[PDB]
């Protein structure tokens, strides 16, 4: 076979060890799950700072407790243009979810409140940055380094589909880079608990897989093809469905076909050809073995899984930190100050927030 | 050619 006694006996204790580990974290989540923390903290405790980035329903900024002197990351959403976009269920999701989870390379939330306008998720300030700045710098990624970060996404995806938990927004631009070089996601905004399917269309375009665009009851595989856009990008510097308006680029999605960059290996293809495959009884992450089809697969032979969960992985890139609430690895976004209506906007919807 | 600014989530559609 592939693999001599030795080896052979040594992967699957390693496999049966990652159940055990699994069996206690679903344990340790259910009961986080079950009795959540709220209200933790209010306004006028930060000093705000900086916007670190924006999405539809507002911004996230670096904050300064007061007390303390700690710097944060506190997300920011408008009641009303929740509401409106029909992310009531989303918001809730993402507060529950990110309350009870811990992984290494899982923003870990610290603080949540809300007041009559707007609902705040104080959370970890992760100095280096979004992956996406940084790929779009350089390019993109060496193999090697590509796969340090795939690795780390590769545990993430194992630990979260293990809580029965989808993700469902994996791209550069919610991968931070923490100061050591390892990986931070964030923005729980469509993470959902799902036992089988689910059927809400969301994500980001280029990274949805065909079944989410075909109006499909889809599950935790489409994380999976989220992962072979995600290596893709990394390795290429873009990604594999890429056309200017998102009509086109579902129409390159569903179709399947994709084509590689001449410099990528055979290895690296390979295993893109199995995540990026529009037959769910085909793909990795979706078959028998689960995810040990991806973790087994030679584009991986040189990872040492327990060794990235222990962080013990030089990493091929450590940003620049110039001090406490340093923003120089964060772009420059518009100003806006954060308006507290006298009066409670959307109350009964929120009311488990 | 294709999109190569940040990409905001879709709700629907
Ligand atoms: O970098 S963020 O501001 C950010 C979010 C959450 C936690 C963070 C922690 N530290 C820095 C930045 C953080 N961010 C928001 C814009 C949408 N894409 C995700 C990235």
């Amino acid at each position: 076979g592939h693999m001599g006694n030795a080896a052979a006996a040594k992967k699957g204790s390693e496999q049966e060890s990652v159940k055990e580990f699994l069996a206690k974290a679903k344990e340790e989540f259910l009961k986080k799950w079950e009795s959540p923390s709220q209200n933790t903290a209010q306004l006028d405790h930060f000093d705000r700072i900086k916007t670190l980035g924006t999405g539809s329903f507002g911004r996230v900024m670096l904050v300064k407790h007061k007390e303390t002197g700690n710097h944060y990351a506190m997300k920011i959403l408008d009641k009303q243009k929740v509401v409106k976009l029909k992310q009531i269920e989303h918001t809730l999701n993402e507060k529950r979810i990110l309350q009870a989870v811990n992984f290494p390379f899982l923003v870990k939330l610290e603080f949540s409140f809300k007041d009559n306008s707007n609902l705040y998720m104080v959370m970890e300030y992760v100095p280096g940055g979004e992956m996406f700045s940084h790929l779009r710098r350089i390019g993109r990624f060496s193999e090697p380094h590509a796969r340090f970060y795939a690795a780390q996404i590769v545990l993430t995806f194992e630990y979260l589909h293990s809580l029965d938990l989808i993700y469902r927004d994996l791209k550069p631009e919610n991968l931070l880079i923490d100061q050591q070089g390892y990986i931070q996601v964030t923005d729980f905004g469509f993470a959902k608990r799902v036992k089988g399917r689910t059927w809400t269309l969301c994500g980001t375009p280029e990274y949805l897989a065909p079944e989410i665009i075909l109006s499909k009851g889809y599950n935790k595989a489409v994380d999976w093809w989220a992962l072979g856009v995600l290596i893709y990008e990394m390795a290429a510097g873009y990604p594999p469905f890429f056309a200017d308006q998102p009509i086109q680029i579902y129409e390159k999605i569903v179709s399947g076909k994709v084509r590689f960059p001449s410099h990528f290996s055979s290895d690296l293809k390979d295993l893109l050809r199995n995540l990026l495959q529009v037959d769910l009884t085909k793909r990795f992450g979706n078959l028998k073995n689960g995810v040990n089809d991806i973790k087994n697969h030679k584009w991986f032979a040189t990872t040492d899984w327990i060794a990235i969960y222990q962080r013990k992985v030089e990493a091929p890139f450590i940003p620049k930190f110039k001090g406490p609430g340093d923003t120089s690895n964060f772009d420059d976004y518009e100003e806006e100050e954060i308006r507290v209506s006298i009066n409670e906007k959307c109350g009964k919807e929120f009311t488990e927030f | 050619a294709g999109r190569t600014g940040r990409r905001q989530a879709i709700h629907d559609i």
